[PDB]
């Protein structure tokens, strides 16, 4: 009957919906574990970002297609096709802003608030930066103005607190650096600062890798990947 | 190729 | 129009792999009463082949981890994973009754050519077997009949109205054998019928059309994986 | 495992 009893339970069925990949139910579930206004365990941060991660990215993959389409469609001239089109992206583009909001709001007024380390200030201010940089993926005109601007004041935040509490070669502060760099790259199209980004935290984490462990430099080495995939895609 | 962000399990 | 226009939001949804909105669109296709083309007929398996086998595969892990459970001993665990297990099968159960709906009241009743007939036959066969493989008792033994009838009523069909190397004849063999071994418990029937459907289509393979040879071939090697799989057996 | 007609 306790909160706690309610937490493990809670717990253990986002569990289950993320072996079912049921994931709307594991949102609803790691969603009623961040109302309790706690600090979230490595375990618990974890299951909720894949819980929404999985929910707006099949919403992303499924815009992108649509525009895809429309685009070729506005080539052909193809009116009514467009119309139903249209109806279709807008669709998706109100569930896109529920999600994201969805999410925007309980770090606002629970993760954020209740978070007390570095590891977990950096991965929420830097899921603020993930959420409003999705908002601005499609937003126009003002819209499009405010998202970027959201995500970059949320993403200097999480840079802020990594550069003090997270060693170079931390995880969340390089993938911290790969999420801010794209977002550098795609919504504020400054390819420049994205990859200058890229380059240091790349450059910053190698320098101290000998000081990683295992399970972290697993995870630390493949962000150092993307990293550098990127790097090399965007100097192409 | 496309550009990557932090994947996801 | 309407169908132009329900056809292309259904060609939409699968483009964006958002399959209850394509589910949606073929519905009131199908409700029409009319003779679908091919195309229609294969946008609408593929919605309801896709939002069953969400169920589908999310029932079988759901079921894997209520074993391993119920080996482990943990109560509060298993009430749960049940309380799952049976919400996963009510919306089974839903989707099924849907699509045999549809194909009792509308499809089968307007079907004009022996294929779309066998097509449809074989959906309906297809999804009481689908409501067998987690059914129990009574409602285990309805489900397995109908399914049986449904198969064999294409299969009567289909010996009369297709070629042994056509793809629909092919695919209805495939599954209809695959009741045989899953639903039925009978290797014996199974492998007699997956054997039968590969030798008339080897016998006239030179009947096969250059397009139908790739989907035949592949169908007559999925018989050929299960007939190996089941003689292990 | 066993396979039926894919999708």
């Amino acid at each position: 009957g306790s909160t706690m009893d309610d937490r493990e339970d809670l717990v253990y069925q986002a569990k289950l919906a993320e072996q079912a990949e049921r994931y709307d139910e594991m949102v609803e579930s790691m969603k009623k574990v961040a109302g309790m206004d706690v600090e979230l365990t490595v375990e618990e941060r974890n299951l909720l970002s894949v819980a929404y991660k999985n929910v707006i990215g099949a919403r992303r993959a499924s815009w992108r297609i649509i525009s895809s389409i429309e685009q070729k469609e506005e080539n052909k001239g193809g009116e009514d096709k467009l119309k139903m089109i249209r109806e279709y992206r807008q669709m998706v583009e109100t569930e896109l802003k529920l999600i994201c909001c969805d999410i925007l709001d309980v770090l606002d007024k629970h993760l954020i608030p209740a978070a007390n380390t570095g590891e977990s200030k950096v991965f929420y201010y830097k899921m603020k930066g993930d959420y409003h940089r999705y908002l601005a993926e499609f937003a126009t005109g003002n819209d499009r103005k405010e998202a970027a601007e959201n995500s970059l004041v949320a993403y200097k935040a999480a840079s802020d607190i990594a550069m003090t509490e997270l060693p170079p070669t931390h995880p969340i502060r390089l993938g911290l650096a790969l999420n801010f760099s794209v977002f550098y790259y795609e919504i504020l199209n400054s390819p420049d600062r994205a990859c200058r980004l890229a380059k240091a935290a790349f450059d910053d984490a190698i320098a101290e890798l000998d000081t990683l462990s295992e399970e972290s430099y697993k995870d630390s080495t493949l962000i150092m990947q993307l990293l550098r995939d990127n790097l090399t895609l965007w100097t192409s | 190729t496309r550009t990557q962000s932090l994947p996801t399990r």
